[PDB]
């Protein structure tokens, strides 16, 4: 069902000889050169939304100086790992797409994968930190607290390590970073078990430390954060405003946790799916399903995340309409 | 401030 | 510096015999498969970002009362016109790009080439009756005048006819339809000389009629507007709102204006500069810039003309958002 | 009415 090499998996038989290495020569026999093109639509359709949504996001936090405050801090750092995502890997993946293969070889299938990686680890990090961060203040977990620049540095500090933590050891023999799919991206191996580098038991602590506890921490934060917002409205309801921030709160919160779920569940579905069923077959474009929607959250967290921020939304406004509105 | 949360 | 055959010209030399039929074969030797690929890709993204854009202003005016007013007809008829470029030659170009030629023959060209045409003109003159329509409403030009339904249902008619009035022609022997560029769409001949067809003739009624004439108008009829309401303003200083209201009738205009120029005056402008030099050279992907200007207003004609209007902005937020906001 | 034309 599948063909191995040193440093790759093609989910294609070779059993009429017609497979090569997706390093060195196009893979248009595990799909249509068509298809290859779509995905090159698709890559320059995330990298043309994406960049200056991303970007903007930065430029206006300089022209700005209310968009430059520390519970801003952790968005800011949410569009620069957007950012990482579209240069690090959708321009490499539009680059390669239009070969059919994987042109830079094995040195870049790491440079590309960690990066690409690192991005969306951080981006993903940066969700569950904003939502504690969020839950700090809203709920008042703890007396005697204030929430500053500090504590918004160390926020990011915790994005960044909390994303090599899972980037940079397949660098280093837990794991590696293998093309994937059409085999024009390359991520990490959570598919094929290679003894020598133990997927396995990387595959369980990303599941586990990257992927459920995100989710309870974001679950439990928000939870908790609708849960006071609605008690303080129902002692409150004399006050038309506290209803309506009540509902516009769940509204967010609703969206902010769908939104999170269309992205990691479809990784998470599959890679348990595969885990739990070794002896199974899957194709190029299966593979590439769980991708297309974790990496189009680089167009969608920051829709949800800042221009659906009135304060964001304002200063975009203005700066794009060359000043004033 | 706790409104800024976003909106 | 060309290829001739019936119902073609293909801008590339047969002197090594490895020209083809732009409806029989790829045309690989005129512009790489990937440049065809990044055609594919700007297809795509017109489409991805059109459909959705202009079907959603015609589903708000069903969703609401206040949008279905007569001055809103011709918003419509702009966005109708703007789906006709979508399905009738973008999805199309994307589809034979994918191919390297023009699959669907030459009976498709004329269709593709005629409702493509059409939208296109639709379009255009959409943009010149409105501005017309708020020149009378704001500039008052003959007394005892109040614009209803049946004058916007002729508006509307009016660009049906005039549209009807370029695309048809070519049809019926004057002029013609035949792939343009990289040969994956078709459009007017306005670039060899066809005596057959009377292409220069065509070509000179088209500039005058279908861009100088347009030109004029919506110069005339928003110079007025600015003219009026600038004076109207100076007349009522006292008023803060009236300020206000001028300088951003102001800029919208001119926004108009630009736009408008920035879709027509690279047709208009290697149209006469082919016209005045018929002995000249012309690449595919020089034939194709005029093309990618007309075409985009697809994408930022809406965001003008609809995106920019308050009352549509809102309905569409509202619709957007499941209700409320 | 007048300001109903985009704004
Ligand atoms: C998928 O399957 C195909 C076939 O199973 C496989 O491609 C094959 O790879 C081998 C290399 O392992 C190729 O073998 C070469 O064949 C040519 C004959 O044309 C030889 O000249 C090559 O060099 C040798 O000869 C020399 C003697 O003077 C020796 O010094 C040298 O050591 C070699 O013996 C070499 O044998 C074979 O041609 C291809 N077959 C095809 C159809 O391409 C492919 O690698 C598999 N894909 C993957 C990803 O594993
Ligand atoms: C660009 O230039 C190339 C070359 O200039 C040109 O392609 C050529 O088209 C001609 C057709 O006009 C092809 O001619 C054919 O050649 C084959 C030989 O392999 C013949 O069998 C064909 O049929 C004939 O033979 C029969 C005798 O039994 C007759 O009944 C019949 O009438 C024909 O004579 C025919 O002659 C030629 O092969 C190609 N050359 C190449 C390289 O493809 C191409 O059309 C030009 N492009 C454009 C857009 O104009
Ligand atoms: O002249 C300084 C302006 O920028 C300030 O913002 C900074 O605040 C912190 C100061 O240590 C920095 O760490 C942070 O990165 C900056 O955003 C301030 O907000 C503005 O009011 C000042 O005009
Ligand atoms: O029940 C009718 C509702 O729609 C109306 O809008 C229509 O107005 C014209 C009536 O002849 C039609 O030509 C036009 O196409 C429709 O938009 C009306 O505006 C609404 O208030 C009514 O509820
Ligand atoms: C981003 C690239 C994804 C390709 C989108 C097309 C959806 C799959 O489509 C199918 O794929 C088969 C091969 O896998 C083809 O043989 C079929 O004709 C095609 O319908
Ligand atoms: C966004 C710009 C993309 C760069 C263009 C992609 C380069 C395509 O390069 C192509 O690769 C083929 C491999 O199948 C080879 O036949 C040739 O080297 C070339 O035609
Ligand atoms: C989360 C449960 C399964 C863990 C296996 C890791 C899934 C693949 O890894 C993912 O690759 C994507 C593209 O490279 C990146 O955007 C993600 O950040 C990365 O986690
Ligand atoms: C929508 C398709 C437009 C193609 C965008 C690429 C801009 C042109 O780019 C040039 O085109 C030449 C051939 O024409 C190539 O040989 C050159 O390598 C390339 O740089
Ligand atoms: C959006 C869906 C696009 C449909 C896929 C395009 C069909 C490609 O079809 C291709 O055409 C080639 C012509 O060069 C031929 O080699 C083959 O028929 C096929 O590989
Ligand atoms: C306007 C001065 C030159 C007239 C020549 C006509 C230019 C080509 O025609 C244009 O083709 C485009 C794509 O088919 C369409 O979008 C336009 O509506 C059409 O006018
Ligand atoms: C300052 O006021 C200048 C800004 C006003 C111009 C707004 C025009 C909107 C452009 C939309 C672009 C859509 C095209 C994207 C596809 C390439
Ligand atoms: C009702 O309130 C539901 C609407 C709220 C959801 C808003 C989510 C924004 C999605 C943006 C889509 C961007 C992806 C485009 C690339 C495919």
């Amino acid at each position: 069902n599948g063909t191995e090499g040193p440093n790759f998996y093609v989910p294609f038989s070779n059993k009429t000889g017609v497979v090569r290495s997706p390093f060195e020569a196009p893979q248009y026999y595990l799909a249509e050169p068509w298809q290859f093109s779509m995905l090159a639509a698709y890559m320059f359709l995330l990298i043309m939304l994406g960049f200056p949504i991303n970007f903007l996001t930065l430029y206006v936090t300089v022209q700005h100086k209310k968009l430059r405050t520390p519970l801003n801090y952790i968005l800011l750092n949410l569009a620069v790992a957007d950012l990482f995502m579209v240069f690090g890997g959708f321009t490499t993946t539009l680059y390669t797409s239009l070969h059919g293969y994987f042109v830079f070889g094995p040195t870049g299938c790491n440079l590309e994968g960690f990066f690409a990686t690192l991005g969306g680890e951080i981006a993903l990090w940066s969700l569950v930190v904003l939502a504690i961060e969020r839950y700090v203040v809203v709920c008042k977990p703890m007396s005697n607290f204030r929430f500053g620049e500090n504590h918004a540095i160390m926020g990011v500090a915790f994005t960044w390590v909390m994303a090599l933590a899972c980037a940079a050891p397949p660098l280093v023999g837990w794991s590696r970073y293998i093309p994937e799919g059409m085999q024009c991206s390359c991520g990490i191996d959570y598919y094929t078990p290679h003894e020598e580098t133990n997927n396995e038991s990387f595959v369980i602590y990303m599941f586990v430390v990257h992927f459920i506890i995100p989710l309870i921490v974001i679950f439990f934060c928000y939870g908790q954060l609708v849960f006071t917002v609605k008690e303080a409205a129902a002692q409150q309801q004399e006050s038309a405003t506290t209803q309506k921030a009540e509902k516009e709160v769940t509204r967010m919160v609703i969206i902010m946790v769908i939104a999170f779920l269309i992205c990691w569940l479809p990784y998470a579905g599959v890679a348990f799916y595969i885990f739990t069923h070794q002896g199974s077959d899957f194709g190029p474009i299966f593979m590439t399903i769980p991708a297309f929607f974790a990496k189009t959250s680089a167009v969608y967290n920051p829709v949800i995340y800042i221009m659906m921020n009135k304060q964001f939304r304002n200063c975009m406004v203005t700066t794009l309409c060359c000043g004033k509105n | 401030d706790i409104d800024v949360m976003g909106l």
